[PDB]
């Protein structure tokens, strides 16, 4: 054998993480569609239970 | 015109809402088994046609209202006695006072029509992609269109008083 003209080892490779560009109504995850829904029926009961 | 508008509505509410409750097409999970209020009715579970009841058995007051479906169905019965306050417009009239009493029944099954979803939906929780059918949106108007009406029926009772 000659000296080493390259030298390597055993590396990892893993899928690249994309950008992961978020939604347009991403500020909507805190709460479920089902609290933003009941908070509008809610929303309007209380109105016509008040008028 | 708001006179006929309030009793034609009452039919279109309570008739509409009996049919939200009786069809048991309201929730879609997965094979796919569409759900319902009272029973589910299975599909793709290794069987062609199967349809099977649902089994639910100080927590325990939560999973009886969801089995005893009684706010599902008290909005209907509000929406039954409200209809026939408004009919009594034409058979002892003058009194000004019996379209107040429909004013009542129609925003208090309203109260009692949103609580049978929020029994209904923290039971149904308590991955998994689950969607709401067709049948679930009618109980839906069964709210939207039971504050009109009761806008529409106390309104009457302020133009007869003024
Ligand atoms: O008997 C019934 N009353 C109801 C009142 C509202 C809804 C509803 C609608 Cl119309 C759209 C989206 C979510 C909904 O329910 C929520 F709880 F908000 F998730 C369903 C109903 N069924
Ligand atoms: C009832 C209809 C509810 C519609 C909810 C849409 C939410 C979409 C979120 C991601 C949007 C990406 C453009
Ligand atoms: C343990 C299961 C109890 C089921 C109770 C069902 C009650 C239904 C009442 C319907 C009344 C209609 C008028
Ligand atoms: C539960 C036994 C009676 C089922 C009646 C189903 C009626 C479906 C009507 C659909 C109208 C759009
Ligand atoms: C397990 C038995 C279920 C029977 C459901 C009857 C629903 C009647 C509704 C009447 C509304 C006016
Ligand atoms: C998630 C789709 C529905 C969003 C409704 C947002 C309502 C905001 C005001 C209550
Ligand atoms: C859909 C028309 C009403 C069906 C129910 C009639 C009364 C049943 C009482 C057990
Ligand atoms: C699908 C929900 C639409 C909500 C529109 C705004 C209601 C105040
Ligand atoms: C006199 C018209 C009242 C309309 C109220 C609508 C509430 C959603």
């Amino acid at each position: 054998f000659s000296k080493p003209f390259m030298s390597l080892g055993i590396s990892i490779m893993i899928k690249k993480p994309q950008k992961s560009k978020p939604g347009v109504f991403s500020f909507l995850d805190p709460l479920a569609y089902e609290i933003w829904m009941c908070i509008v029926f809610a929303y309007i009961g209380v109105s016509v239970v008040l008028f | 015109v708001q006179v006929l508008l309030t009793t034609i509505g009452a039919f279109s509410a309570f008739g509409l809402m009996t049919i939200a409750i009786s069809t048991d097409y309201w929730l879609y999970t997965r094979g796919l088994t569409h759900s319902g209020l009272w029973r589910i009715c299975c599909l793709e579970g290794l069987k062609r046609g199967v349809c099977v009841k649902i089994n639910h058995f100080a927590e325990y007051l939560l999973r009886v209202v969801r089995a005893s479906s009684i706010f599902p169905i008290l909005s209907a019965i509000l929406l039954l006695l409200g209809g026939v306050c408004v009919a009594a417009s034409r058979v002892y009239k003058s009194k000004r006072n019996i379209i107040l009493g429909a004013g009542i029944l129609f925003v208090a099954a309203g109260l009692s029509n949103i609580i049978g979803v929020i029994v209904y939906i923290s039971a149904n929780a308590g991955k998994n992609h689950y969607s709401y059918g067709w049948s679930f949106y009618f109980g839906g108007l069964s709210f939207i269109l039971a504050e009109v009406i009761g806008v529409l029926a106390v309104n009457i009772y302020i133009e007869r008083s003024r």
